[PDB]
RNA sequence: UUUCUAUUUACGUUUUAGUACUCUGGAAACAGAAUCUACUAAAACAAGGCAAAAUGCCGUGUUUAUCUCGUCAACGUUGGCGAGAU
């Protein structure tokens, strides 16, 4: 109904936590958890790398298909000769002179055609994993190709080396088209050939399609021409929607970055501390026009003050000063330095348009001589080979002049200019939907995990105003991890400080003899960082003393918490306690100025500085907060620290606010959406004592939610800091204070006994989402009628991988060569007998005789021997391709058929199921239809009778009650022996495992064949509500997709 | 203190599958975790254990799918059975084919 | 903040065919046998679905409770729409 209340998002990057509180009473009315498998970068990776595929081997058949019918037409091949025993090497160099017979010539065509070479040398995208880069091997073979056409050179490697493929055959087109002239001149004597059938086959051989052409006609990933080619690369800019979005590189973006940074900048000085706009153009020329990669002391150089004075500026992880630098003019100053070309901003920004877009020289160089600039010929040629410009959507240009312009006369930033621009997306209309819009998450540039996370916190939100009613406030959290390859990097390298501070405390335990240590470790961390001196007044501190006396140090704040709000060991310091009692709730700079302290500003200032360099005891931030001259009671300066260490400042969880702020303004809803920075929330569960352990599973995720929403609740109730609340969601006071109002902890076991956390999962009805694993393992027929799968033994001669050993000594019957070829067992055996002791004895055999283990031969001219075949296991499942390989003696087969679901039904009362697998669902057009004939085969396969009753069907993640335990099913494990697989809904079972100490195996598998009384399906929503699900009478065959 | 990298390709060198952790354990707990626990072929944790053990793999009907006598493999797993030594989860990984065919593993230690 | 696409090369897993290898009959021409180990050509490379001599085109990613009402669309089931319920 309409009850007012608060809602808290956790928005992590496998999971979506919600939770409400209520406005008045701070109860709560629901709370749960969305959940989703994590999104990766990899598997999109993974369709485009193949499809990049597909579409080389479909060119490849293309053009070897039009090449044969091409020589139909000159009636050189016809469907009665035999191109079977001719050799495509001998046939090329023969037909560089002579003649050839119409066959020869045809292999030989068809042969150059598979085989074309590459174009662009620098074009290759390509790991050197072969130890050999594509430039360097084109060099190479250029320099050994000066004489001798590409077939020479071929067929001397095969009559010398044996070899011909492998990394040593990557040529160049133009090679292989020099060749194809070659012998067509020659042989167009002897046979019926016209010009047109020679620009026709050259045309074929070296025709290719340029990066900005795309697929041909009736592709979806396709364009029509090269504006429709700008526009897909670039696309439309959310801010003006009729723009398009303009290249990252380009000058006029960049000296927005830059001028960002300089606005950012603080000075100390008798001026503003923001620079205005006639220095701020003094700067941006010099500095900026002057040296490539500028840095902090050429600015303090140039406005011949203090470099001590400045703060406030990015700094890079090495913990050097870091400024964006004009890249782009410099790099043209590099060639060329005249006036005409580097004062000019269009010019210079479609120079940087052309360099990031047309990746090829050839491209840059004729497009800039299009551009009827007065650039140079000979300067064109040297401008072209720019690199390191590949930022493609950056800020419509348009806007970036709007921004610019109000930058230049303003010491603004970023964040409030457009909040007095009150920019808005228009790339769909607000106002006319009725529910918050998951399309704009696509248009701002975020990692796919952070936009899954967005899309399904929107879909919660959305769920939960439909459910609830309006939402009067939001809070969102974005977690800190990027992706789980950071979870476990940062897991593993606190573990490791854990452990360095755990070390610590142990070396000092021996040496004091005493357990004080135990409750002292803050005290301890704080003392070498601050190298036993009192950072208030210089008098040096002995380690002992802290043990013996506690009470005589105290761990004082640098800055009030009324403002700083910031928690962390940067902002803690241990003090005398009359140095903290006259410090009071104020900062250093000022106490240090008054005569309480017994040491002087600029020796404190001084003593501060030579620290922090040495031995990197303080942080940058730390001396920052001790050296804050500016006064905290500026409202500029307290909005500063608010921002700094209470509101988000990253890019995604700002696009999202804004995308949302904007949402509720333009649907005229008085809803206010405010965040939270990541390490709060972790400071108000430690205070608030909730943090008994990380492993109770999903829950933890919902807990977080419910103590972000209470955030709000105490940035209401007390008026102190209800400015602050102003500022985060668009006095000064002391510390005991500042733990009054946040430490209370009334009203807040509530989270502690809730206990009805309804948890969620996102089914995957995804089709076609794989079919089988891909490795096309061969098979041979044993003694004993069976079948067996030959893995290959690969790799022998490398130094560590000793399968052959195993195998050898355990079952010598397995390598194929025992019984089919016995005498190089023999060679084999007594290699391994003799160098047994090595890990790998045929290395150790290579260290000794220099030679790889050879076939058995009488005249030992026997080949090398590196993959010996061995018969692995038996095959149980299996989708037979054999019919595509023609003729074949023996089966071709592969593994793990991947589940698509699996449907349940009750047959003269007992549970069978059949399983719909991935490769029975054939796709014609925009339906996926399940294929009849192969499901009527497995539901007869099960013994299923024609009137048995159907129950559910079940995809992956659908939740399931058998014999009334409810379980997510993952997929069928194996269908023969109707077994299903089902991890928990509430903790991952492995979780469940390691909250026992049980050593049990880690997915539970569970049988419906028999004695399974009941399997019925349960379905949640978005919101996590448990809705027993009813279904259809008939099995789903029509899927939209 | 040591990062070891596995990097496998599928038997094309097209699809690229890349996990990470600190003992060759953490590689396999990772990779059975962010890339399904199909990519590597089917039961291979379990047929270690048991032919490390020393029982006879055949008994237990070894097959493309792996043990298919699940009964007898839950009695195995009833006696104290004695564990992989974080030396063999990297023949866990070099002995299954299904997809991941080429395998290489990076170790760095710093 | 770094995603989404684009073109291309070499490899690579596999079968068949050929040339080497191994073996037997055997003076062997060769006949075979074995299909093991190297090359070499050609073919297939997620199941398949369109299209129709085209510098041709889709198929492993995003978006996903289920049931329902009606509305509309594809085509009876799916949509999509909306409005509910569970």
């Amino acid at each position: 109904m309409k009850r007012n209340y608060i809602l808290g998002l956790d928005i992590g990057i496998t999971s979506v936590g919600y939770g409400i509180i209520d406005y008045e009473t701070r109860d709560v009315i629901d709370a749960g958890v969305r959940l989703f498998k994590e999104a990766n970068v990899e598997n999109n990776e993974g369709r485009r790398s193949k499809r990049g595929a597909r579409r080389l081997k479909r060119r490849r058949r293309h053009r070897i298909q039009r090449v044969k019918k091409l020589l139909f037409d000159y009636n050189l091949l016809t469907d009665h000769s035999e191109l079977s025993g001719i050799n495509p090497y001998e046939a090329r160099v023969k037909g560089l002179s002579q003649k050839l017979s119409e066959e020869e010539f045809s292999a030989a065509l068809l042969h150059l055609a598979k085989r074309r070479g590459v174009h662009n040398v620098n074009e290759v995208e390509e790991d050197t994993g072969n130890e050999l880069s594509t430039k360097e091997q084109i060099s190479r073979n250029s320099k050994a190709l000066e004489e001798k056409y590409v077939a020479e050179l071929q067929l001397e490697r095969l009559k010398k080396d044996g070899e011909v493929r492998g990394s040593i055959n990557r040529f160049k087109t133009s090679d292989y088209v020099k060749e194809a002239k070659q012998l067509l001149k020659v042989q167009k004597a002897y046979h019926q050939l016209d010009q047109s059938f020679i620009d026709t086959y050259i045309d074929l051989l070296e025709t290719r399609r340029t990066y900005y052409e795309g697929p041909g006609e009736g592709s979806p990933f396709g364009w029509k021409d090269i504006k429709e080619w700008y526009e897909m690369l670039m696309g439309h800019c959310t801010y003006f929607p009729e723009e398009l979005r303009s290249v990252k590189y380009a000058y006029n973006a960049d000296l927005y970055n830059a001028l960002n940074d300089l606005n950012n900048l603080v000075i100390t000085r008798d001026e503003n501390e923001k620079l205005e706009y006639y220095e701020k153009f003094q700067i941006i020329e010099n500095v900026f026009k002057q040296k490539k990669k500028p840095t902090l002391k050429q600015i303090a150089k140039e406005i011949l003050v203090n470099e001590e004075d400045i703060k406030g500026y990015r700094v890079t992880s090495t913990g050097k000063p870091e400024f964006t630098n004009l890249k782009v003019y410099h790099d043209i100053k590099d060639i060329t330095a005249r006036k005409e070309i580097i004062e000019n901003a269009e010019l210079l920004d479609q120079i940087a348009k052309i360099l990031t877009i047309y990746q090829s020289s050839e491209d840059i160089q004729e497009e800039l001589t299009n551009l009827n600039s007065e650039l140079t010929q000979e300067e064109i040629e040297q401008i072209s080979n720019l690199k390191g410009y590949t930022g493609t959507h950056n800020l419509s240009l348009k806007a970036i002049n709007l921004i610019l312009d109000e930058l230049w006369h303003t010491n603004d930033n970023q964040i409030a200019i457009f909040n007095r621009l009150k920019l808005v997306p228009k790339k769909v209309d607000l106002s006319q939907q009725k529910e918050i819009p998951t399309t704009l998450v696509d248009d701002f540039i975020l990692s796919p995990v952070v936009k899954r996370s967005f899309i399904q916190s929107i879909k919660v939100i959305n769920a939960i105003i439909k459910k609830y009613g309006l939402p009067n406030d939001i809070i969102i959290e974005l977690a800190r991890e990027k992706n789980s390859k950071d979870a476990q990097k940062m897991i593993n390298e606190m573990q490791k400080r854990n452990r360095q501070t755990n070390e610590r405390i142990e070396e000092i335990i021996r040496t004091t003899g005493k357990e004080n240590a135990k409750y002292l470790i803050e005290k301890i961390k704080l003392h070498d960082m601050q190298e036993g001196k009192c950072l208030y007044s210089l008098e040096a501190i002995p380690l002992e003393d802290l043990l013996n006396n506690p009470f005589n140090y105290e761990v004082d704040h640098i800055i009030p918490r009324s403002v700083s709000f910031d928690n962390s060991f940067n902002n803690k310091v241990l003090v005398k306690q009359e140095e903290n009692s006259k410090k009071g709730n104020r900062t250093p700079f000022q106490y240090l100025s008054s005569s309480d302290s017994k040491i002087s500003y600029e020796t404190f200032k001084k003593h501060i500085l030579n620290l922090a360099k040495g031995k990197g005891r303080i942080s940058k931030t730390k001396k920052e907060y001790l050296l804050e001259e500016r006064d905290i009671n500026r409202f500029s300066v307290q909005k500063d620290f608010i921002n700094r260490n209470l509101v988000d400042t990253r890019y995604a969880t700002r696009g999202l606010m804004n995308l949302l702020r904007s949402y509720f303004r333009v649907n005229n809803l008085d809803v206010k959406v405010k965040s939270i920075n990541g390490g709060f929330t972790s400071f108000l569960r430690r205070k608030w004592k909730f943090k008994k352990e990380r492993n109770k599973g999903y829950k933890h995720h919902a807990e977080d939610a419910l103590i972000i929403a209470n955030a709000d609740f105490i940035f209401k109730e007390w008026k102190k800091l209800d400015k602050a609340k102003k500022v985060m969601e668009n006095e000064i006071e002391t510390e005991q204070e500042y733990k009054e109002i946040f430490i209370t902890p009334h009203q807040i076991k509530h989270i502690k006994d809730f206990k009805d956390y309804k948890y969620s999962h996102r089914v995957d009805k995804k089709p076609n989402r794989e079919l089988i694993n891909d490795t096309l393992y061969s098979t041979r027929k044993d003694d004993k009628g069976n079948t067996l799968i030959v893995n290959n033994l690969n790799g022998l001669y490398d130094k560590d991988n000793d399968k052959l050993k195993k195998l050898i000594n355990k079952s010598p019957e397995k390598l194929l060569m025992y019984h089919h070829d016995p005498q190089t067992y023999q060679k084999l055996k007594l290699i391994m007998e003799q160098y047994g002791d090595e890990k790998n004895p045929l290395y150790k055999y290579y260290e000794e005789t220099g030679n790889y283990l050879t076939k058995y031969s009488k005249k030992d001219n026997g080949p090398v021997i590196k993959k010996i075949k061995y018969y692995g296991n038996k095959l149980n499942a299996h989708l037979d391709i054999t019919d595509d390989y023609p003729n074949s003696r023996n089966k071709v087969v592969k593994l793990s058929l991947k589940p698509y679901r699996f449907d349940v039904y009750l047959d003269n009362g007992v549970y069978k199921f059949v399983t719909v697998k991935n490769l029975d669902v054939i796709k014609k057009e925009n339906y996926y239809e399940v294929n009849s004939k192969c499901y009527e085969e497995a539901k007869k396969l099960k013994k299923i009778s024609n009137q048995a009753e159907f129950i559910a069907s079940f995809y992956n993640n659908d939740l399931i009650k058998i014999n009334g335990e409810l379980y997510r099913v993952i997929g069928v494990n194996n269908d023969l022996l109707n077994r299903i697989e089902v991890n928990m809904i509430d903790i991952t079972y492995r979780e469940y495992l390691e909250n026992m100490n049980d050593k049990r195996p880690p997915r539970i598998i569970k049988t419906i064949a028999s004695k399974t009384q009941s399997i019925k399906k349960y379905s949640t929503d978005i919101l996590g509500n448990l809705y027993e699900v009813k279904s259809k009478k008939h099995p789903q065959i029509i899927k939209k997709g | 203190d040591t990062w070891i990298v596995y990097r496998g390709r599928t038997a094309d060198m097209n699809k690229s599958y890349i996990a990470e952790g600190s003992t060759y354990e953490e590689v396999y707990n990772n990779f059975v975790d962010k890339y399904g626990y199909d990519v590597l072929d089917e039961d291979i944790y379990e047929i270690q254990l048991l032919k490390k053990n020393g029982e006879n793999l055949d008994d237990y009907d070894v097959d493309s799918d792996g043990i298919n006598n699940y009964d007898k493999l839950d009695e195995f797993r009833e006696s104290d059975y004695v564990d992989l030594e974080d030396y063999d989860y990297r023949e866990l990984f070099e002995n299954s084919s299904s997809q991941v065919y080429y395998h290489e593993f990076e170790i760095t230690h710093e």
